[PDB]
RNA sequence: AAAAUUUUAGGAAUAGUUAAUAAUAAUUUAUAAUUUUGAUUAGAUUGUUUUGUUAAUGCUAUUAGAUGGGUGUGGAAAAAUAAAAAAAA
């Protein structure tokens, strides 16, 4: 389970998955806690939308109308730039005031 | 796309046509579909020189000081009717005058009956809106002895190019149901004496001699002296 | 169609196999989350993001991706439109239609859908909330509609929402409902900013399946 | 134009450019516009070969409970005039709506009446069409309609149950487009008919001393025309046909 | 371009173009002729 | 150097048969499919997929040369596992067909015997599921926004949601050949062999099996008798090998193929076909020991019957004598039309038989040949509006029109029929168009476009 | 679809449009001027190279004396020469398979070369454009029309596959004794 | 014609025979620096600009160009450059994210010699196999989050030591004693 | 505004819908990241899957590594039980008694007629397989699910003597199912996933308990460490809960 | 969607911020991300076939052209003078 599949292109996490093996380093408290908090998102959500449809519907109104407000509605190469401040640095001083720096990550 | 002109042949841009297909060329704009249209500008364009020397009053001018002699009003009305037929007759102007609102009668526009072109409309039913001269008109198209299976909104009913002829035979009361006329190939056995086909799918008309004269006298084959 | 019964037949005749060893999961790969392209594409479970020339053993589907269609009223800026919106769940094979309704109710993110009680129906016929997908022959290819309480009242002007084009929206209803969230009185950034389709889009008669002229 | 692959452009939840879903309103004329030309095909089928659920007897009876999981989609023909239990009756006298039954009434059984029925709860529907007299189609002996008195008491009715404000799909008429022949024109040569000996063949084409009478001389149209119908992509009449063949348009 | 001659159906309007393309049957016939040639 | 899998071998052997070159099939056989086996009681199933798929241990990755690590998807790697479903019986069948095609009895006898024996005494192999990359998959769509069959109000447009025009050609209504039981496949194989006999007869005598191009169409070829002998011996061999088992499986396709052989090769009138089929079904009802209740002839069989009547009355048209027509010697229109009539009665009686455009075409043609002059009526009632049709119809029908009394009827009926072609989306063919053109002096009907003519000159 | 149309250089149907074969050169004193046959899109940008599918050749519109060939007493050959380099495989590819468009001047060239019949725009103003009527044409057509199958075979060999297999090469390619 | 002398020129419009059609860009311009600031106050904390700056990238002297000939292209056949990288895992503070340090090569053609530079990547490993100090194989893939285009394809060398260190409850590797350099003097006693 | 305009996690195309649909006709919504949520996250595990015919019949006997007294495993599982029951006492019927803990090395169907011949033969071949293998020290940490979340178990980490186990198992697999034809629920050329089954939902229970063990219970123990254990004893067992307070044992082999 | 190539004599911290969850979170969870292998601001500068000199590893040029959003039209924003692109006979 340490090697990826060359022709398949699936990673080592994959072929390990398929052989039904787990190589997972021992975890500290951070990771166990984050993970355990993540697993349950759907139970929590299910219980929420069943038991309390109103609060849910309010928040949904927010999201829905929000999609129509805002900066971009359209998802194109511009909107869909994974890094906006980096690919357009030439906007950063004058036009675009959101970002103070062109680089927040490795690349 | 669907149905080109001369297949794809690209040797010129005009070689294609003025439209590439009958279908809308962008799917986001449906109305670009190829119809048969009519010169709306000229055929609305009603003459305001018939309204000269008249004194029309208005709808909401009802005032006692406002209106005029009954004689004046009469000639005004006549000048207004003369204003509305001033180009040709709208369908709802023909149909209100016929019995049963002209259900069953065959409404043909002028150009549909001349040249090799042969077409008319068997009127199924009519809606007058509060205003006459406008409305909705449904019916069966009949084209070269071929007829529609179901009724259709009659297009350009509001454009004043329409003629028809009142026959008691075709009249239907509002009780019954206007039948679609027979398509001469199928429901009625075809006959030559009752109906002869003007033009058929591969046919076309012979050359008229004076057009030919004009074109040769143009291209400069047949001379022309001032 | 052809594929459905070809594959069903194949499954059925593969289960009646007397002698089979079983597959070797070393030879039967899963699917990758890692492939070129920006977009994440979800496929059939019998299909893969790599090229696999060999046909795999027919398996029975233990999660069936049902689609459930709703009617919605969209604000198109010349007035209201009625169009179609699907919800897509993954419903365990043997699940009860009651439970399917519940899945649906949990999986919609539109505030405009599940407001009152609704019944699932196929080709107009209501379904028993009591019984299984197995009995009604629901294959994931099946067309499943969803019928709300007030939906047979829509032909009137009441239940069908009132557009500020033709109707008064009053200080009563400015504080309630889609009317509130919409912000009718125009702002500088122009408000939620909905989609618009003009009046003359379809001509004088609206969109039809049958050509009306 | 072809339909594009997928929408990656706009959020799904908001759905953006969407052809409106067509709904059939029973209050208006448009309803009948959809349902009528179907009926005729349906009746035509009934005139030739048998279909199982078309002919039935003594209406139908179901509980309040199972009412909507059984009825909707149901279409059946009864002999007499009896209106279904628990339906408010609406007469269709409006001319426009009536108009669509034209083809069905002239070239099939004449339509005596049309009825829109709505139940107590308003959530169902019945379209009820009463025909008078015998068909103007011939009816075959082994056919479904041969089991009925109203054809071949001259009135009989077609009943169609449906839900309101639904797309013109889930009224189920398209399962009926099975096409069976009318065997009436060949019934003449069957061993059963006694007029089969009064038939005589034309094997050879008869000797022709004439030509077809030449068509009336062509008068070129005098008014203004919209230009080539070819280059404008107008089908020959604006009616039917291919845009490559320009026959019968002005020239 | 599409040639609009002077004897095309004139439109009287102050809100738009002065001449609509609409044809004298002669012009239509003529057009058909020239077109046939180009088809060749 | 790609090793063809079994499927590929099938395909190439199909090309071999259709080409009738035995030579190709022998080399192909000898090289690749030799060791191909059948499935026996001990043998197991679809074999599981056994290939590893290709990976690299870190030492393989680091120490090997570059080419050793280069995987292009290469067949020959998966060939073993493409063949895991055992399609062998298909290969043997094709091979029989070829050895017959190239006219060699011994080899054919060998293959067919092996196949037969194994089909009787060995278990039915599990068929492969539909290949994802050939036949694709039905992705989910709502059919809501659709053109609503009556869309154009001149005609019936077909639609994605339902098919309202009726089938253009009759389909056999049998699942793909690999899903069959072993016995069923035996039957299928006989029908296959017959079909190849037919095809070979049409490659030998192309003139005589074309309808009515030459009077040669009306008379049995020599060597047809020996052929039919072969067919008879074959079928009786099928009834000899398979016992009562035959009572449980579909004979429909087989029957239709036999009937089509005795319609084409030996020439039997419609009555003879209907008789043959009834005697056959009697035989199959009797061999199974039961109360009878025979299956009725399915739609395809009746299609062969009807095309039988159409062969019966057929005419070589416009001899160079300017003589009207030549006919089958010993032709009676009365009797023919009698039998056709009560046969159509028979069909339309049976509720489970679907009607197609081709069956109607055989009928219409039988009318035209018989000088019935009811052809028009039948066509317009039962076909025109309700089917998507060929122009072959209009060809037979023009022949009909030509024989009417006065000329104006001819002209007007023909013109009207062209309008039919323009309304109904039938692109009137060049055969028909020529048939009309030939009479131009008489009827004055122009068939060509303006454009087409100019360009032509 | 531009809000404010670029007014001077209009085109049909948006960008980049069809592939088209154009003749173009930078403008200079007539003495040195050359042209380029270029397959490129319909909508050009600032520099012609951004959309350039292929380069079909140089064309020089100066009649030249042939000093390459030895001076020849044959009359014809001492007419001046016009020099053009055609790339004919990219031409037949782009025009044939890819279905190009054509400006007029390139068309005239390709006509002088025997690749295309002369253009629409080459007019001896001596003759007029022809007249037409359907029934005379029809008489001529009824007079001469070839057989159906001859014509179908023509359309076969011209449009579809040309190279075919005669009996002999079949007989030559079929396997011999040990596998036969 | 670039090979013709200054005085040999006749026409400027064409090449008479062949050769290259060249544009003379004027390389010797005496371009100059403008001094807009006092040497005392320059408006930047780290770096100061006192002369003309050389402005290219790969036009930039002395030339340093991409070299795809190092170890990585030696072991792998890459469909696209950088589709494969071998590296060491440095840090896992992010769930399912392995940071990887990796070397690539640069070539100075002036000196005819190579240098290795180093670069960090974020790799997506589902399931958290990686420990700090593993030698991993890494691949280019679907954009996963803002910065992660690589996923952990295979562990070449695991950290046996580090894993054992983890099992016992201690961190995989001791945290570095000093952080980044400073320009200050930190006086912190006992 | 707090991040990317279109979050990359939200960019999803569904190719199992249809080419024309989502552009024009209708838009399809789903929560697509429940489905994408992976095998590590859900806690699923791919066990050797049975052929259909073998899938029909109940298993009878299995191979088991027997856990000694004084385990780290048993202790920590007991602590886990206490914690679980204090959280939710609905688990109570799911949980396996700490007395019944064992490692499952493979599962098998033995017909009741040939029973004696097969137990003798198996036991013999088994004793031959493990003759050379000395005791195994294996590591247990992490949880996983079989049968759609119906069976909840403790994984065996391949960090230790596990390697040997896999060869060992793969030997009996090729003997027991390969040599004398026996129904191993899988293919004898494939290796079984060894596991310690902790909680379980049987067919009879499934009505009152529910169709899947809710992951909220074992979420926090999903990666928990149960420790190392050395194992000298292999068993072949028929399944009965009654007889010893442990499974009825038809055979044994000592690793030494 | 990425990978490589990236200037300033004397050099310090940067920030709507990383990763997981998900069509969540102006207060989800976490021991987070960029930097001395030279970052971010700031100066200069139109990026990876174009020149000049030279016997030559060099030195010395290369124009121009993509500057955010706010009823989001359109296949694609490239959409507000400044062509030298024949733009549906
Ligand atoms: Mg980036
Ligand atoms: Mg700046
Ligand atoms: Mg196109
Ligand atoms: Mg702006």
């Amino acid at each position: 389970g340490l090697n990826g599949c060359v022709e398949t292109g699936r990673s080592r996490s994959e072929v390990a998955r398929d052989l039904g093996l787990s190589y997972t380093r021992p975890l500290h408290e951070n990771e166990k806690k984050q993970l355990s908090h993540q697993a349950v998102y759907y139970e929590r959500l299910a219980k929420f939308k069943m038991e309390q449809p109103e609060a849910a519907r309010a928040m949904e109104r927010e999201r829905f109308v929000r999609k129509f407000s805002g900066m971009f509605v359209k998802m194109d190469i511009r909107s869909g730039a994974p890094d906006f401040p980096s690919t357009y640095r030439r906007l950063l001083g004058t036009k675009v005031v959101r970002w103070a720096s062109k680089r927040h990550g490795p690349n | 796309r669907a149905d080109p002109l001369n297949g794809g042949s690209s040797m010129t841009l005009g070689s294609k046509g003025s439209k590439l297909s009958p279908e809308p060329h962008r799917r986001r704009m449906p109305w670009t579909a190829a119809k048969e249209y009519v010169p709306g500008v000229v055929l609305n364009a009603r003459d305001k020189m018939v309204l000269d020397g008249v004194q029309l009053l208005d709808i909401e001018s009802i005032d006692r000081a406002s209106q005029l002699d009954p004689l004046e009003v009469l000639r005004a009305v006549v000048a207004t009717r003369e204003y509305n037929i001033s180009t040709g007759k709208n369908i709802f102007q023909l149909a209100s005058q016929a019995t049963y609102n002209g259900r069953g009668q065959r409404f043909y526009r002028k150009e549909w009956q001349e040249g090799t072109y042969d077409k008319y409309v068997t009127l199924s039913a009519i809606d007058f809106d509060r205003d006459g001269n406008k409305g909705t008109a449904y019916g069966y198209i009949t084209f070269h002895g071929e007829t529609t299976t179901r009724p259709v909104q009659v297009d350009f009913a509001d454009v004043p190019g329409w003629y028809m002829d009142f026959v008691e035979e075709r009249a239907v009361p509002f009780t019954g149901i206007v039948p679609p006329p027979p398509s001469i190939g199928t429901d009625v056995p075809v006959d030559p004496h009752s109906y002869r086909l003007k033009a058929y799918p591969y046919y076309d008309a012979p050359n008229p001699p004076e057009f030919v004269e004009r074109l040769l006298k143009d291209r400069g084959v047949l001379p022309d002296t001032p | 169609g052809h594929y459905q019964q070809e594959a069903f037949e194949a499954r059925k005749r593969f289960e009646e196999s007397t002698t089979y060893p079983g597959p070797i999961r070393a030879a039967t790969p899963g699917d990758t989350r890692f492939y070129s392209g920006s977009l994440e594409s979800i496929l059939h479970d019998t299909d893969r993001h790599y090229w696999r020339a060999v046909t795999d053993d027919p398996r029975v589907q233990h999660l069936i991706p049902l689609r459930i269609r709703f009617k919605i009223f969209t604000w198109v800026t010349s007035g209201w439109e009625q169009r179609m919106q699907v919800v897509q769940i993954m419903a365990p094979k043997d699940s009860t239609i009651a439970q399917v309704k519940d899945l649906v109710i949990v999986e919609n993110q539109s505030p405009y859908l599940c407001v009152s009680s609704f019944h699932l129906a196929i080709d107009g016929k209501e379904l028993d909330p009591q019984k299984t997908l197995g009995e009604y022959g629901i294959t994931e290819q099946s067309q499943i509609d969803a019928i709300e309480q007030n939906d047979h009242l829509l032909h009137r002007d009441d239940e069908r929402p009132r557009d500020w084009t033709v109707d008064e929206i009053t200080a009563e209803d400015v504080k309630r409902s889609p009317y509130k969230e919409m912000e009718m009185q125009p702002l500088q950034n122009l408000a939620p900013r909905y989609e618009a389709r003009p009046k003359g889009y379809f001509g004088r008669t609206y969109y039809s399946g049958m050509k009306q002229s | 134009s072809r339909r594009f692959r997928y929408n990656t452009k706009f959020p799904a939840l908001v759905s953006y450019n969407k052809l409106p879903w067509e709904v059939v309103n029973h209050e208006t004329p448009q309803f009948h516009m959809h349902v009528a030309p179907h009926y005729e095909q349906l009746l035509t089928l009934a005139a030739s070969s048998p279909v199982p659920h078309i002919i039935g007897s003594k209406h139908i009876d179901v509980p309040r409970e199972h009412r909507l999981r059984l009825l909707p989609g149901m279409l059946y023909l009864l002999d007499g005039d009896t209106l279904p239990g628990e339906f408010t009756i609406n007469r269709v006298l409006d001319p426009t709506a009536l108009q669509y039954y034209g083809r069905l009434s002239s070239q099939i059984v004449t339509v005596e009446a049309v009825r829109m029925l709505v139940p107590d709860d308003l959530r169902l529907l019945c379209n009820c069409i009463t025909f008078k007299g015998p068909l103007h189609l011939p009816v075959a002996p082994y056919a479904s309609l041969a089991s009925l008195r109203g054809a071949s008491s001259n009135c009989f009715t077609l009943y169609h149950f449906v839900r309101p404000n639904r797309p013109p799909k889930e009224l189920q008429l398209e399962k009926y487009y099975i096409h069976a022949p009318c065997v009436a024109p060949l019934s003449e040569f069957a061993s059963n008919s006694d007029e089969r000996g009064n038939w005589r063949p034309r094997l050879q084409a008869p000797k022709r001393t004439r030509r077809a009478t030449p068509l009336p001389a062509y008068r070129p149209p005098q008014s203004y025309l919209m230009g080539l119908a070819e280059r404008l992509a107008v089908v020959p009449g604006g009616c039917f046909g291919r845009r490559s063949l320009m026959w019968g348009h002005w020239f | 371009r599409q040639i609009r001659p002077y004897y095309n159906l004139p439109s009287k309007s102050e809100h738009g173009r002065k001449m609509t393309g609409f044809l004298t049957p002669y012009r239509h016939w003529m057009w058909k002729q020239n077109e046939l040639w180009r088809n060749v | 150097q790609t090793w063809p899998c079994t499927a590929t071998i099938c395909a190439y052997l199909d090309v071999c048969v259709e080409a009738g070159e035995k030579t190709w099939a022998m080399e192909a056989w000898n090289r690749y499919c030799t060791e191909l086996k059948f499935l026996e009681p001990g043998e197991v199933d679809p074999k599981p997929i056994s290939r590893v798929p290709f990976s690299l241990t870190r030492e393989e990755l680091l120490y090997l040369p570059k080419w050793k690590k280069h995987f292009d998807h290469d067949p020959n790697l998966d060939v073993m596992d493409l063949n895991r479903f055992n399609r062998t019986r298909e290969v043997y069948l094709r091979m029989a067909q070829v050895m017959l095609a190239g006219g060699e009895r011994n080899a054919f006898q060998h293959f067919f015997t092996k196949l037969e024996e194994a089909m009787l005494n060995k278990p039915t192999p599990v068929p492969e599921p539909p290949n994802p990359h050939l036949v694709r998959r039905p992705r989910w769509a709502p059919y809501e926004h659709c053109k609503s069959v009556h869309h154009s109000p001149w005609r019936l447009q077909n639609n994605g949601r339902a098919l309202a025009l009726g089938p253009p050609v009759t389909i056999e209504d049998e699942m793909q050949s690999r899903f069959f039981s072993n016995d069923q496949f035996l039957v299928h194989s006989v029908k296959e062999v017959l079909r190849i006999v037919l095809q070979e007869h049409k490659r030998a005598h192309p003139t005589e099996c074309t309808r009515c191009k030459t009077e040669a169409f009306f008379y049995k070829t020599k060597d047809a008798d020996e052929t039919l002998k072969f067919c008879d011996d074959l079928i009786e061999r099928l009834f000899a090998s398979l016992g009562v088992r035959l009572s449980n499986l579909n004979t429909s396709s087989l029957l239709s193929t036999i009937l089509e052989v005795f319609r084409v090769v030996g020439k039997e009138s419609g009555a003879a076909l209907l008789q043959r089929a009834n005697e056959f079904l009697e035989r199959k009802a009797s061999l199974g020991d039961a109360e009878g209740s025979r299956e009725n002839l399915t739609a395809s069989n009746y299609l062969q019957v009807l095309s039988g009547f159409a062969d019966e009355s057929a005419f070589v048209y416009n001899t160079k004598k300017d003589g009207t027509c030549q006919y089958k010697t010993g032709f009676d229109p009365r009797t023919t039309m009698r039998h056709l009539a009560d046969v159509v009665q028979e069909i339309a009686g049976n509720p489970h038989v679907t009607w197609a455009a081709d069956m109607h075409l055989q009928v219409v043609e039988t009318m035209v040949g018989c000088g019935t002059m009811k052809a028009n009526d039948y066509f317009v009632r039962n076909v025109l509006r309700q089917f998507s049709w060929d122009s072959r119809f209009l060809e037979a029908l023009y022949v009909e029109y030509r024989r009417q009394d006065d000329v104006d009827m001819w002209a007007e009926l023909t013109k009207r029929a062209l309008v039919w072609t323009a309304r109904y989306n039938a692109p009137a063919s060049e055969r028909l168009r020529r048939l009309i053109e030939d009479d131009y002096d008489t009827i004055r009907v122009q068939t060509r476009t303006f454009r087409e003519l100019a360009v032509f000159q | 679809a531009r809000a404010v149309i670029k007014r001077r250089s209009p085109q049909l149907w948006g960008a980049p449009g069809a592939p088209i074969i154009r003749m173009r050169g930078h403008h200079v004193v007539w003495k040195f001027q050359s042209y380029d046959l270029v397959v490129e899109h319909t909508h050009k940008r600032r520099n012609s190279d951004i959309r350039l599918l292929h380069y079909l050749g140089k064309h020089c519109p100066h009649p030249q004396k042939s000093l390459w060939s030895p001076d020849t007493p044959v009359a014809q050959d001492r007419h001046l020469f016009m020099l053009t380099t055609v790339d004919i495989d990219a031409f037949k590819y782009w025009f044939g398979v890819k279905r190009c468009r054509l400006s007029m001047k390139p068309w005239a060239l390709l006509a002088k070369a025997g690749l295309l019949p002369p253009s629409l725009t080459q007019n001896s103003k001596i003759m007029p454009k022809p007249l037409f009527d359907k029934e005379s044409l029809m008489r001529y057509y009824l007079a001469n029309r070839k057989d159906e199958d001859v014509m179908a075979r023509e359309k076969y060999l011209n449009y579809e596959n040309s190279m075919v297999k005669t009996e002999e090469e079949r007989a030559a390619e079929r396997p011999v004794a040990p596998y036969l | 014609p670039w090979w013709n002398f200054q005085t040999e020129h006749r026409q400027r419009c064409v090449l008479m025979y062949g050769g290259a059609r060249t544009k003379n860009t004027h390389n010797a311009n005496h371009r100059v620096f403008i001094k807009k600031y006092k040497r005392n106050a320059f408006p930047n904390r780290t770096r100061h600009h006192w002369a003309v700056s050389m402005t290219g990238v790969l036009s930039q002297r002395p030339r340093r160009m991409p070299w795809p000939y190092d170890l990585t292209s030696l072991i792998f056949n890459q469909p696209r450059q950088g589709s494969d990288k071998i590296g060491y895992v440095v840090g896992t503070s992010m769930l399912k994210t392995a940071v990887v340090a990796t070397n690539h090569m640069v070539y100075y053609p002036k000196f005819n010699q190579r240098v290795s530079r180093t670069k960090r990547f974020f790799a997506h490993d589902e399931d958290l196999a990686c420990v700090e100090g593993d030698l991993v194989h890494i691949k280019q893939c679907r954009k996963i989050s803002k910065y992660k285009h690589y996923y952990v394809f295979s562990i070449l060398e695991p950290n046996v030591e580090g894993r054992e260190r983890l099992k016992l409850g201690l961190k995989a590797v001791p945290p570095p004693l000093f952080g980044y350099p400073v320009s200050r003097r930190i006086v912190k006693l006992n | 505004e707090r991040g990317l305009y279109f979050p990359i996690n939200h960019r999803i195309v569904d190719h199992r819908i249809a080419p024309g649909v989502t552009v024009e006709e209708t838009d399809v919504q789903s929560r697509y990241r429940r489905e994408l949520r992976t095998n590590f996250a859900t806690g699923e595990t791919r066990q050797t899957i049975a052929p259909p015919w073998s899938a029909r019949e109940r298993p009878t006997h299995f191979f088991s590594l027997r856990l000694p007294s004084r385990n780290s495993v048993t202790l920590r599982v007991k602590e886990m039980h206490n914690h679980l029951l204090f959280s939710h006492q609905q688990c109570a019927p799911m949980l396996v008694s700490p007395t019944k803990l064992h490692i499952t090395l493979g599962v098998m169907t033995i017909p009741e007629n040939s029973r004696e011949e097969l137990v003798k033969n198996i036991q013999q071949s088994m004793s031959e397989t493990f003759a050379c293998v000395q005791p195994l020290q294996l590591r247990f940490r992490g949880l996983g699910t079989f049968d759609f979340g119906r069976v909840l178990f403790i994984r065996v980490v391949p960090e230790a003597d596990f390697g040997r186990l896999e060869r060992a198992v793969c030997d009996i697999r090729r003997r027991v199912g390969g040599v004398l034809g026996v129904d191993l629920k899988g293919n004898p050329h494939d290796s079984y996933v060894p596991h310690v089954t902790v909680a379980k939902i049987r067919p009879n229970q499934r009505q009152q308990l529910g169709d899947t063990i809710p992951q909220s219970l074992w979420a926090d123990y999903q990666h928990h460490d149960f420790g190392d254990v050395t194992l000298s004893t292999v068993d072949l067992c028929r399944m009965k809960g009654s007889p010893d307070g442990y499974y009825h044992t038809e055979g044994a082999v000592h690793l030494s």
